[PDB]
């Protein structure tokens, strides 16, 4: 378990910043057949050197998203895989959601590597103080700023809460029952079920607008004021959206207190 | 010379495309570990020419 | 991938010694270089990959009249590192000029290191101000590194220099600095020789020794905000993902530091967290707010009741802020910094854009307007008067820092839609 | 089936006798030849079968007025070798008159030898280039051997004439040399006299005593380039098969040499790899690219990691290449040497076709033609004068390295599909 957290919650140093930075330079063929993503992973454990165990090497990869093209859905699973002497404990429908874990992880650094881009493409403007470049990055910075503290939220409650439970558990029904229990709580806290289910929809909107700003490198200067402009409203929208789901949770309270410290 | 020594070269050189390419076909569904392949011809030219997608 | 690290300096080589014994003291490796059975950690920051699979330090010294620079060297740590990086007038233009005429062998050192690591990530320079040759030829290799470099973060450590009074050119050094600081590098992070001083002076009764525990204060600050790269957490174990949140602006991009430890001779999140906003435990020294802040935790803390305190610090509302702007306090928690005995374990480390900074580049500025008025205070020199003839250049960033003033205080307006 | 050895000139001569006595301690043989209870080895490589099943090395000393060679011969390892093959001016033309004059005795001492080897495989050749008498004659004694055998390899062990400033007609007589080095030779293993004291200047503080030093590194690096043929292993235990692969074209035929360890005073195969690629572990001092690469590694290694380690290296992706070619480096093993107590026991050995040495050909060609424009440093002899009347040879010889040079770099080229 404290081998999986490593390798599908990415707690592993420049693992993430490497696996990512090179899978999204894709999106077309590429990233589809089995040579390339059959190669990444094994650039991406060697660069991070904490990897290059057995519980991250002969274990089965595929990808659920092919890249066809915004993009708001990252792409490459990873699996565990199990058989019979592991298979009384640990369930081959949770190792399915453990790639679905990993695949949210992997989306949420799609949002830090595509505003990385575009303050990549606007750092060769200058250092000066041209008009374009300034009032353009301010953008930039509202949506890094979202970013970090959404991932600030997940980074908590997938990783430390839920994390807590069944660790304190490893300190023949049962042992089943407390596995499943703890990735149902870490998928819970997540706010991908269907309880909190509208909390995390207004971030894909959030999103669309995240790569619409990324997409323009400034004649379009106009354009990308614009997309900002309809990424600040959704923003202001969804303030009222989660205050009024603490009235359905307590775990939710925490999100409403990261996205503002006071501020209407 | 350097013109029918080109002549008995290109023939054999064309035959061993085609017997060359065939057996990489035939490399590439054997496995395991990909490791065969890729130490075989390990300089990224001619590593397999009739290449999929 | 691998962050360049550069002691500058004669006072910047004493605080990067400090932080390079810091470092072999924190992490399990002997006075040699050598990996040892106490060593798991991530070694691929400020590691140079040395050839041993022994993880050295990359200590690359640059100076001119070196004389401190010798104590460094006959000492146990200089067999840590050596894989000669170390090479061998208190004005700006002085050191301008030194850093000008040797530019082409120590940035062949530069590009040694470049291409003896795997790749590139940063340039970190480990530097105190007002070292008398060290400025100057400071602001001259940040503009070499940034001209050479500019797909790359710079990030500078630095002093602010005054400690309340001789070098009296040091508001034109610090003029001129500021001025290449907001122009060729992403972020600074910048201390108080003032408030350290008052903090020492507040923990013991020390003035003459209180240099040496400064330096102690400075590495250790230096080791915390690098032990989440260092030591493998989950964010911010990169520069740039922990460079992007605090600057909203890349003229408003110096961040104040603080620190929740007091004396060095359970303790629950909230405790820390209300201690880190208190401007007593910031160790820099009208209406002025925080643009953002943000904060690592590295001790004896559960991660749960972060969510808890943080309930609590957001509706005591206890600071006030940017008031038209999505910005938040962000937390963030890493390892307790392990392989090693520390008391008092648990120690918290803010950085935060705050418009208070302006206060101080006011102050700097007026000291500037004061001795620019009466002239008899920048000691002529033939370096001053080479470097620029009818002495402009202190007037052109003297106009840059006006208007980093006049951004810093619509910044603290409400309204600053429009740049101003 | 046998190969017989030959060592030519004065420093060839001692580079031979060091290579004998290298011999003497790397099998379990007595200084006067005799084979022990102490030696199961192959003995049908560099042994002449001398007569009482005493398996006496071949030692073909030839030599114009010798100095050295007395020195060798008061030894005891002189007893090891004598079946009579020992036989008893700094310019290229000297050298060539000098084996010209005397070329039937020694051709006799050639012909005995050959008779008495039970059958031939090739000569290899055991010089130091600029060892007076030792060049010029060096070229004329290559093309007698690739005259009189065709159907016969030819090995020429040689340094690299240049210790960076006394002989001024060197370039001359490396550039003539090269010009027999192209067409009367197969393969030719080039040393640096540069990276070799480079070297030695790296792992100690000797300057004085080099030489003697660099001789110890030119033995074991003879050693172990011939390890897989004297001791029983599968591959390259043949010349032929060991030369073959790295050689596209007779004119590009000049192989780089490297050496893992550096001092002699577990080590796993991803180490070793990577460490041979490292242009400091080269012994030989714009864009240039191995056409081939080939290892040897003898030592305390596993043979089933190697190809982990491969893997690791081809995913790395470390070294360019010739980009048109279906070249590969070649992983290639042998036995750790017995019967002697060594230290550092992992040591390899590569032989590479770079492009790399015609930039030091190129500096050669440049010497040559700044000493031929101002011409008062070929030191006017009255050989040098009767062997070319006008001097033409060197222009031909210039000619002939000037197309190597071209093809050098049309085989940098990814189109070199013609030849250019």
């Amino acid at each position: 378990y404290e081998a999986l957290r490593h390798f599908l919650l990415m707690e592993d140093g420049e693992f993430a910043q490497s696996l990512s930075d090179l899978l999204f330079e894709k999106l077309p063929g590429e990233l589809l057949n089995p040579l390339v993503l059959n190669s990444v992973l094994s650039k991406a454990l060697q660069c991070s050197l904490h990897g290059d165990t057995p519980h991250a090497s002969n274990l089965s990869l595929a990808l659920k998203y092919l890249p066809e093209v915004p993009d708001v859905l990252s792409c490459l699973e990873l699996r565990y895989k199990v058989d019979w002497p592991l298979n009384i404990v640990i369930t081959e429908g949770c190792v399915s959601k453990y790639s679905g874990v990993f695949s949210f992880l992997l989306q949420l650094k799609l949002m830090m590597w595509a505003l990385k881009d575009v303050c990549f493409h606007l750092k060769r403007t200058a250092m000066a103080g041209s008009v374009q470049f300034r009032q353009l990055q301010l953008f930039k910075h509202e949506m890094q700023h979202f970013v970090k503290v959404i991932q600030g939220y997940i980074a908590n409650q997938i990783l430390h809460v839920t994390w807590c439970e069944f660790r304190a558990r490893l300190a023949l029904e049962e042992i089943q029952r407390a596995h499943a229990e703890y990735l149902h709580k870490a998928v819970f806290r997540g706010l991908l079920t269907e309880k909190a289910a509208p909390v995390m929809n207004v971030i894909h909107s959030i999103f669309s607008l995240v790569l619409k700003f990324r997409s323009q490198l400034h004649p379009n200067f106009a354009l990308m004021q614009q997309s900002y402009n309809t990424f600040k409203y959704y923003s202001h929208f969804l303030f009222k959206v989660v205050t009024k789901l603490v009235n359905r949770q307590p775990h939710l309270e925490d999100f409403l207190l990261r996205i503002n410290f006071n501020n209407y | 010379l350097v013109s029918g020594f080109e002549a008995t070269i290109n023939k054999f050189d064309k035959n061993f495309s085609a017997h060359l390419l065939d057996l990489l076909a035939r490399l590439s569904i054997y496995s395991g570990m990909a490791s065969v392949i890729s130490r075989l011809d390990f300089n990224g030219f001619y590593t397999e020419r009739l290449e999929r997608l | 991938r691998e962050i360049i690290t550069l002691q500058l300096g004669q006072c910047g080589n004493q605080i990067g010694f400090e932080f390079w014994k810091q470092l072999c003291a924190e992490h399990g490796i002997s006075p040699e270089g050598i990996v040892e059975e106490f060593a798991t950690d991530r070694k691929d920051v400020f590691f140079y990959q040395a050839d041993d699979e022994h993880y050295i330090p990359r200590a690359v010294l640059l100076d001119l009249e070196p004389r401190v620079i010798h104590s460094i060297l006959n000492s146990p740590y200089a067999k840590l590192y050596n894989p000669e990086n170390i090479y061998l007038g208190n004005n700006w233009a002085s050191g301008f000029s030194q850093g000008e005429k040797i530019h082409e062998d120590i940035f062949d050192i530069i590009d040694r290191e470049a291409d003896g690591s795997d790749s590139l990530e940063g340039f970190v320079l480990c530097h105190s101000i007002a070292g008398g040759t060290g400025s100057g030829l400071g602001s001259y290799l940040l503009e070499r590194l940034n001209d050479r470099y500019p797909k790359k973060l710079v990030q500078t450590y630095s002093v602010f220099p005054n400690q309340d009074e001789d070098v009296v050119v040091q508001p034109y050094n610090s003029l001129l600095t500021l001025k290449r600081l907001t122009q060729n590098a992403d972020c600074v992070v910048v201390l108080d020789n003032t408030a350290l001083n008052r903090i020492a002076t507040d923990r013991l009764h020390i003035q003459n020794p209180s240099f040496s525990q400064i330096n102690q204060l400075v590495s250790t600050i230096m080791s915390a905000s690098t032990t989440t790269l260092r030591y493998p957490g989950y964010m911010n174990n990169d520069l740039i993902g922990l460079i992007a949140s605090l600057i909203p602006t890349p003229r408003l991009h110096f961040l104040m530091t603080g620190y929740t430890p007091l004396t060095t001779d359970k303790t629950t999140v909230l405790d820390v967290m209300r201690r880190l906003l208190q401007p007593k435990n910031v160790m820099v020294s009208t209406n002025h707010c925080y643009i953002a802040i943000l904060n690592i935790i590295q001790g004896e803390v559960d991660p749960t009741q972060v969510h808890k305190s943080l309930q609590r610090i957001r509706e005591r509302k206890l600071a006030n802020f940017i008031p038209w702007g999505p910005a938040s306090i962000q937390v963030a928690l890493s390892r307790k910094s392990p392989y090693l005995p520390s008391a008092h374990r648990v120690s918290g480390l803010m950085m935060a854009n705050h418009t208070s900074i302006s206060s101080l580049f006011e102050r700097t500025c007026r000291q500037y307007d004061k001795l620019r008025k009466r002239e008899a205070f920048l000691e002529q020199f033939r370096k001053e008067d080479m470097f620029k003839d009818n002495f402009d250049e202190m007037d052109t960033s003297r106009e840059i820092v006006q208007q980093l003033i006049d951004e810093y205080h619509a910044a603290t307006r409400p309204d600053y839609i429009s740049w101003g």
